[PDB]
């Protein structure tokens, strides 16, 4: 999901 | 850009958590006073948070460039450091609460266990299991690069992309949130029970008959009686649910009977129906019965007696028949200062004599009991008085646990929904993930701010260190 603890 | 805001937030969190958690690692290593059991657990929280606030600038620059440019070596260290912060952190908080449990609930039976050599030994065990837990992150940390040439630092699982995703989050959810909180919260259950059953909660004021009985319901476990009577009376404070392990404390500031009065602990069991007495002082008449033996408890020496009351009123009704177990001191107990009744010693004694108590515990009170007399008495009653020093520390951990749960639960909640998901992420959902993660990162700059608001010792150490003004 996203990539890691971040969606940009 | 939402990157702009996000990068700014990352950076201010990092600044604040670095100051916050360096000061905390400082004041504990620089003052003798600050080195305590709880503090030893706290240092490792601060170590883990510090380690993590160091990696944050790199993660901040990834968001700001939408590209990881630092390389695979620094990625492995940042993922290990981010993982340390997710599992070592709460693993320190669980050990902290178990420690709180043991020191409130079982102060007696684990004093040897609560020594700093055992804290230090335990805290090298907190790291070992964190590094075991984050082994998937350590082993599989690496760079993944998209078709447009931009690499993201992540955990490249070996199989299909989402195959290990649902596996992983459930592992992390169970290790980093479920099991530890299950542990933590029932620790504070049993602590709530021992805190709640320490003080008295039952007031009894039963005047039968003529005469004068002025009963006073004071603060805490305090009560007094002033009587010149012609009937029978029982006044006292105690517990609505007695216990055969409760050690009852009291202080009889005034115990001046003129006539028949008993100073005594007493109560009931049912199944079978038994009324019991531990008499410490009396008036002009020492109560007796069928002699049975002696017991030594709390400095003094008591005779054991049994009596049987036929067609007498009880807690079971107006006309029951039941046995009475008595421990009557052989001499009047000095009054005026703190006196203890270690109730177990009487229970054990009666048992060795084949007097067993009931399964079902009714009330258990420290009463003044007069029988056609005059007199005065002032008695304060309690059980296991709390240490104010220890209270505030158990309060601080409770609130550090609270903010942790608050800051992380939206994260585990967001992560567990995301396995079921069937539609590609929306900007609103993407903005929710980044907020929910920022919530976890912010957690590692709260703890210090809380130490200054919830521990006086941390507050003055912070003032000592940053040359601020101490004004009583």
């Amino acid at each position: 999901f996203x990539y890691x603890k971040t969606c940009x | 850009t939402s990157n702009a805001v996000l990068t700014f937030i990352y950076f201010v969190v990092c600044i604040i958590g670095l100051c916050g958690n360096t000061l905390v690692i400082y004041v504990i290593l620089r003052y003798a006073k600050m080195k305590t059991i709880t503090n030893i657990y706290i240092l490792n929280l601060a170590i883990a948070n510090e380690l993590f606030m160091l990696g944050l600038p790199f993660l901040a620059m990834q968001v700001a460039l939408e590209h990881w440019p630092f390389g695979k070596a620094i990625c492995r260290v940042v993922m290990t450091v981010d993982g340390i912060n997710q599992f070592t952190s709460i693993f320190c908080l669980t050990v902290m609460s178990i420690d709180r449990y043991l020191a409130v609930v079982h102060p007696i039976k684990s004093a040897k266990w609560r020594r700093p050599r055992t804290a230090k030994m335990i805290t090298m065990a907190v790291w070992g299991v964190s590094l075991l837990v984050i082994l998937p992150i350590m082993i599989y940390a690496g760079l993944r690069s998209n078709q447009w040439g931009r690499s993201s630092c992540t955990i490249n699982w070996p199989g299909e992309s989402g195959a290990w995703y649902t596996g992983f989050i459930i592992y992390t959810f169970i290790l980093g949130f479920l099991v530890p909180l299950t542990i933590i919260c029932l620790c504070y259950l049993f602590i709530i029970i021992k805190v709640k059953s320490a003080s008295t909660d039952y007031w009894q004021n039963w005047t039968f008959g003529g005469g004068i009985v002025n009963a006073v319901n004071g603060s805490g476990g305090n009560y007094s009686v002033n009587w010149s009577n012609t009937g029978n009376f029982v006044v006292g404070k105690g517990w609505t649910t007695g216990s055969p392990f409760r050690t009852i404390n009291y202080n009889a500031g005034v115990w001046a009977p003129n006539g028949n009065g008993y100073l005594t602990l007493y109560g009931w069991t049912r199944s079978p129906l038994i009324e019991y007495y531990v008499v410490d002082s009396w008036g002009t008449y020492r109560p007796t019965g069928t002699y049975k033996g002696t017991v030594k408890s709390d400095g003094g020496t008591y005779d054991i007696y049994t009596t049987t009351r036929y067609n007498a009123p009880s807690i079971d009704g107006d006309d029951t028949t039941f046995t009475q177990y008595w421990s009557v001191r052989q001499s009047k107990r000095p009054t005026g200062s703190n006196a203890t009744i270690t109730f177990t010693n009487h229970v054990n004694a009666w048992k060795s004599h084949g007097m067993n108590l009931g399964s079902n515990w009714a009330y258990q009170v420290m009463a003044t009991e007069g029988y056609q007399s005059s007199g005065s008495s002032n008695v304060t009653v309690w059980s296991s008085k709390r240490k104010k020093s220890e209270k505030k520390v158990t309060r601080m951990v409770s609130i550090v646990v609270a903010v942790f749960i608050f800051c992380w639960l939206p994260f585990y909640i967001f992560n567990v929904s995301s396995v079921s998901m069937a539609i590609s992420p929306t900007p609103a959902l993407k903005g929710m993930f980044d907020f929910v993660v920022v919530l976890t990162y912010a957690n590692s700059c709260a703890n210090p701010i809380l130490y200054a608001f919830l521990d006086d010792n941390f507050k003055k150490s912070f003032q000592n260190v940053l040359c601020l003004v101490k004004v009583s």
